[PDB]
């Protein structure tokens, strides 16, 4: 009885062997591909829909930049008008919604609709040097005394509150930020199940006899 | 440790005892026992399985 | 451009040519264009995700 | 290994995937209209296909 | 891409550039020689390129 012995050990063995490798590769396979596209960056992709509105203030300051992480992304997005290039914020909200595409506003927009609806992300911020204050045509007396209040609003405690209560909008689902490598309860969970469902078997037939 | 959570820690540890605990009960109270070392052998392979892909 | 109004309350980009054009104020928010994209979905595998 | 190995190349390869990817040869009519727009244009992954 | 980005990252010398190397995500742009210098005085850098 050696060699029965030896051969389910055998068998035991390279059986476990091929589910551990499988599983193994399919783990690796999927932590190798980013979880979220790549920070700021939708270059080397060219798969996944990608782009902002027709002639928007992003589109003014992307089709003037030389960058390789950015002139290919303007050069494919104007040989692509036609599909990558939506004309309404909310045109490209909703396509984002409907299928992978890439939409590329002002943060403070991208928060709002994140806000208004968690069904749609933001990954990086402030790619884009600009700034937003009052207007004034000439060169007024006036535009200062609206900057030096504003400063002087700054430097006391009152813009927080006002700032965040135009874009709280219903209270927020706590997600996750910074998950590790560990399995989930759920992905676990079903070993446990079938070891418990053995047992209670197990045991109901040892007392039935 | 980093392929378990926490929780799953916990939930290792307490199968481990609930095992022990009912080994003893067996003792103390062989098809059953059988049964009992193959489903255990299996909880084994499967969680040992899970660990090694993970933190390969 | 007939100066009709003396002041534009909103949130005003101010870009290099808008300046030159319009000599605007110091911003009073900072900001800058950011990404969008749809929100990850979990298609697990269950309980029995072996 | 060998399972890894077999699933990090994309089995349906669509598009970009064959840029990165050199195991499968491709091609085309040189300079027929098919590498114009490729030597040209410069998109990351269209920029691989031309390299 | 730094004009497009003036200023935002330019340090005014290497002795507050250190700081913003070791404080974030920042990498660095100098002379090789004070690189070095910098690696053999200061340990958790490396001068990546050749
Ligand atoms: C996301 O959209 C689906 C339908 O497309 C909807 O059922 C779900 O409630 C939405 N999620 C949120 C957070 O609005
Ligand atoms: C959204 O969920 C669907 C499930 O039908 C999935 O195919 C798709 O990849 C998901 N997209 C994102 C961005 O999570
Ligand atoms: C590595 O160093 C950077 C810069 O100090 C820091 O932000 C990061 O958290 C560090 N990571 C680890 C794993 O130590």
């Amino acid at each position: 009885t050696r060699i029965v012995g030896g051969i389910w050990w055998f068998f035991t063995l390279i059986i476990i062997s091929s589910y551990t490798a499988n599983l193994a590769a399919f783990l690796t396979v999927e932590r190798m591909e980013s979880p979220i596209d790549s920070a700021d960056d939708l270059a080397k992709q060219t798969k996944i829909e990608y782009g902002a509105v027709e002639d928007g203030a992003t589109m003014t300051f992307f089709k003037k930049s030389k960058i390789s992480t950015y002139d290919k992304m303007w050069a494919f997005m104007s040989s692509r008008r036609q599909s990558v290039l939506v004309k309404s914020n909310e045109e490209g909200i909703q396509r984002v919604l409907t299928s992978d595409y890439a939409f590329l506003m002002e943060s403070t927009t991208i928060e709002f609709v994140t806000q208004r609806n968690c069904n749609l992300t933001q990954i990086g911020g402030l790619i884009d040097s600009k700034g937003y204050g009052v207007g004034t045509p000439m060169g007024s007396p006036y535009r200062d005394k609206i900057t030096i209040a504003i400063l002087q609003l700054q430097e006391e405690g009152k813009l927080h509150m006002m700032k965040e209560k135009w874009w709280r909008g219903n209270g927020c689902p706590e997600e996750e930020s910074k998950e590790a490598s560990a399995l989930g309860v759920q992905n676990i969970g079903g070993i446990f199940i079938v070891l418990a469902a053995g047992l209670v078997l197990s045991v109901f037939v040892a007392v039935g006899e | 440790l980093n392929p378990l959570s926490p929780d799953i820690w916990m939930y290792i540890l307490l199968a481990y005892l609930g095992v022990s605990c009912v080994l003893f009960v067996i003792a103390r109270f062989a098809l059953s026992t059988r049964i009992v070392g193959g489903i255990w052998w299996f909880f084994t392979l499967i969680i040992i399985s899970s660990y090694t892909a993970n933190l390969a | 451009i007939d100066h009709k109004a003396d002041l534009a309350v909103a949130p005003l980009a101010i870009t290099y040519v808008r300046e030159k054009v319009i000599d605007f104020s110091k911003p009073f928010m900072t900001l800058g264009i950011s990404i969008l994209y749809r929100k990850p979905n979990g298609t697990n595998p269950g309980v029995f995700s072996f």
